[PDB]
């Protein structure tokens, strides 16, 4: 009866193909759709497949079906970063006629941008009535939170200024404090700035 | 366990008002053969039909006359009709059917009686009632000291009796001479050898 | 159309004023099974079938919704032209033969439209059992009601029936 | 479509609160899902058409309605804090293969309108370094000190709201993260050419929308109600 999806979350480089999983239990399994959930609205329909078929392909998005295991498999090429989201498996038994659907639990897609010619650098920034600014570094780098308490610094962004390219990675550090052991707590490159 | 499935009502874009839908699965020589009919019934007036040996929802009167006309149009409905075939009839006979209807077999009670008190030498009747059996397939004969008679014999009809049980009355018209032994025959699908209970005279 | 057997699958049968409903389904003229509309659960005819067989109770509340769909739009199609009554009538008769001493006693009414019906010259039910209404070719419908009885010569018995077809009611003795 | 309402609710614990939805497609199919982490979407319950509602997997706690073809709506008769979550309106056809489902409603429940409190906007003006490093001055705001996480950021610059070269976080962070009443913290980013952030005559502005409270709820203490409110803050060139 229950629909797993696996893994709970992934993380793709852009450019590269993610690869979503889904498995059930229940052998009357016949439709599958696949809902996809940006964050702020609510889920809508991407790709379904019914089992008579082994793969549907649309264009970027091909679903691999395999009745005997019971295993499904949604396949993204040349992923950009507008795929980051949450991917739903559901499936209906259509011949009980039943009007529900039973969703999978979903995995969480995260597309890392591909980046080329960075300069990581550390900043401080006025208050213009203090705060550290960790960007253009790049995105293999993973950010931790600072061992100390009242450090506040958060996860990873990517910025995109639509004119000139440009994708440039960001982190905000501050408390109530120096900005040379904001990241002290994380593994930063050895070629960084400190001005 | 195993799976009955129901057919996808089409649907439509003191005074009393009815409407019904139907979903008949016609078999011949098992799955060898399966014909498939929907009706949708408004007061008693059949209006719209599909039957798979038209393969088309079809008008039944002038009220039939836009929903035929839809129906076939969408082939999210045409196509999904025209498959109940399998879907529907043929998955509810080789699956559920078989677990259950087409495997029930229920023996029959035999029990002989006299509707008038026994008087030697005077006419009489006898009665071989047969219950409580499934299917309906049953063949009733009477025997009187080893000789089939044919004769002042009346059978009932088959009864169905709504739980997956019929019933058979089989009267026998005698006159009791003394030694005499009045036998029924029952045989039935259900029964490895024919059942037979005697009376004596 | 003749065939060795035939399923009845999916009778869906509504009528309003009152939202009255039913969902069945049939197969050799014998039911195998009805939904309750009110309790949401599949009552089996057989209750040994329904371990033998399941029907998602749920496959059919949906199939209702759509039939009260289509005879709320085919009242107007029609300019609300009412459903006209049909005399009932009964035949009663004995499950197992009649020993007077253990039985059962059946009334089968046929010829029922609209389907509503209502089945010792006194009101008794010890353990009656009534069935879902049953489809016949011309679009009517018949039901059985079976009575748990034991037979004694002071006792008589009767089968009312109520159904607006009949100016008054009428009873069949036994 | 469907429109889900309100898309925000603050309520306590004990109290009636009733969501609702409306849709323009003509269907008869209508489902009221709850998300949640961990658990993904769970349905509550449906209804085939009007006047029959048919209970879903998680039905307890929750009565539902459907007085119209087009209408279907939620009713947490007892509130609980168990309850907060998002909650997602949606609808289909008849033998519907697809799903047609809201913006989403995000409800918190809680034990006392004591905790919630508004977003103080904050703008930082981007370093010098980094103007002479990158060319580039990139601006950062700060919404600190606020509860629940019902916040949405948007930047304006000289007056029109922009979308090329900004960045938000995901989600907001727990200034406490142990206390199961923390106020929450987020960060957000703007990065312009160096040239266009020196010109004095533009003007950068950060827009915070709290969703709190409203006017038809009762304020017992000394501090400003937390109604819902525009908070932002502002920084130009130099």
């Amino acid at each position: 009866q229950q629909v797993r999806q696996s893994p709970q979350s992934l993380t793709v480089w852009e450019g590269e193909t993610a690869i979503l999983n889904c498995s059930y239990e229940n052998s009357a399994f016949d439709y599958f759709p696949w809902y996809q959930q940006f964050p702020g609205e609510g889920p809508a329909l991407l790709i379904s497949i019914l089992s008579v078929s082994d793969k549907k392909e649309d264009g970027r998005f091909t679903i691999f079906f395999n009745k005997r295991e019971k295993k499904l498999s949604l396949h993204i090429a040349d992923s950009q970063p507008g795929d980051s989201a949450t991917y739903f498996c559901a499936a209906s038994e259509t011949g009980a006629n039943t009007g529900k659907l039973t969703f999978g639990h979903g995995t969480i897609l995260r597309v890392h941008p591909n980046i080329q010619n960075p300069d990581p650098a550390v900043y401080q920034l006025r208050d213009s009535k203090s705060v550290c600014l960790f960007t253009d570094f790049d995105s293999q780098t993973n950010v931790s939170q600072s061992k100390d308490s009242d450090v506040y610094i958060t996860d990873k962004c990517v910025l995109d200024m639509r004119s000139m390219d440009f994708k440039s990675n960001s982190a905000v550090a501050w408390s109530n404090f120096a900005c040379a052991n904001a990241f002290n707590n994380s593994i930063i490159p050895e070629d960084t700035f400190f001005p | 366990r195993v799976s009955y499935y129901g057919p996808k009502t089409s649907p439509v874009q003191e005074r009393h008002f009815v409407y019904q839908f139907m979903g008949e699965c016609y078999f011949t020589n098992g799955t060898q053969r399966i014909r498939y009919v929907t009706r949708y019934i408004y007061n008693r007036e059949e209006y719209v039909r599909y039957d798979s040996d038209v393969g088309e929802h079809r008008a039944v009167t002038e009220l039939g006359r836009p929903d035929a006309e839809y129906w076939n149009s969408q082939p999210e409905i045409l196509e999904r009709t025209r498959a109940e075939l399998d879907t529907v009839c043929r998955h509810n006979y080789e699956g559920p059917e078989t677990h259950t209807s087409l495997r029930r077999l229920e023996q029959p009670n035999v029990v002989i009686s006299l509707s008038r008190t026994e008087a030697l030498n005077h006419h009489n009747t006898l009665v071989c009632s047969v219950t409580d059996f499934y299917p309906a397939k049953i063949k009733v004969r009477w025997f009187r000291n080893g000789q089939e008679e044919t004769v002042g014999v009346s059978s009932t009809q088959l009864i169905r009796n709504g739980d997956w049980t019929f019933q058979v009355l089989v009267m026998l018209e005698m006159t009791p001479r003394r030694g005499e032994v009045y036998t029924c025959h029952v045989e039935h699908p259900s029964l490895k050898s024919p059942i037979t209970v005697e009376w004596r005279a | 159309i003749e065939a060795d057997h035939v399923g009845t699958y999916g009778i869906s049968v509504y009528q309003s004023p009152g939202d009255i409903g039913q969902y069945t389904f049939e197969f050799d003229g014998d039911e195998l099974f009805y939904v309750d509309l009110d309790k949401k659960e599949t009552v089996w005819m057989l209750p040994e079938f329904g371990q033998l067989a399941s029907f998602d109770p749920q496959g059919g509340l949906q199939n209702i919704a759509v039939v009260k769909h289509n005879l709320g739009v085919l009242t107007k199609r029609s300019n609300s032209t009412p459903a006209t009554n049909e005399a009932p009538q009964a035949t009663v008769f004995p499950k197992s033969p009649v020993l007077l001493g253990p039985n059962t006693l059946i009334c089968f009414v046929d010829n029922i439209f609209p389907p509503v019906i209502n089945i010792n010259s006194k009101s008794v039910a010890d353990g009656v059992y009534e069935t879902s209404f049953f489809v016949n070719r011309d679009y009517s419908f018949h039901k059985l009601s079976y009575l748990t009885f034991i037979p004694s010569d002071d006792d008589i018995y009767d089968c009312k029936v109520e159904h607006w077809g009949l100016e008054e009611p009428v009873l069949k003795h036994w | 479509a469907v429109t889900q309402s309100p898309r925000n609710k603050v309520a306590v614990t004990g109290g009636k609160v009733t969501l609702s939805c409306n849709q323009t497609n003509n269907h008869n199919n209508m489902y009221w899902y709850r998300q949640d982490t961990g658990h993904g979407l769970r349905l509550i319950h449906y209804s085939y058409g009007a006047g029959s509602t048919e209970k879903g997997d998680i039905p307890d706690g929750y009565k539902a309605s459907r007085p119209s073809q087009e209408n279907f709506s939620l009713i947490l008769e007892l509130a609980t804090p168990s309850q907060t979550s998002v909650y997602f309106c949606a609808s289909g056809d008849f033998w519907g293969d697809t799903l047609y489902f809201g913006a989403g409603t995000r409800l918190s429940v809680l034990e006392d309108l004591k905790n919630v409190f508004p977003p103080e906007v904050a703008v930082f003006e981007p370093s010098e370094a980094e103007i002479s490093h990158t060319q580039k001055a990139t601006l950062v705001c700060l919404a600190t000190g606020f509860y629940p996480d019902h916040v949405e950021l948007s930047w304006w610059v000289n007056g029109k709201e922009v979308h090329s070269g900004v960045c938000t976080d995901p989600q907001p962070l727990k200034e406490q993260p142990a206390l199961n009443d923390s106020r929450y913290a987020l960060s957000s980013r703007l990065r312009v050419s160096a040239t266009f952030w020196q010109n004095p005559r533009n003007h950068f502005r950060c827009q915070v929308q709290f969703y709190g409270l409203s006017e038809n709820d009762e304020w017992t203490q000394d501090r400003a109600k937390p109604v819902t409110q525009i908070v932002s803050a502002e920084a130009w060139g130099r």
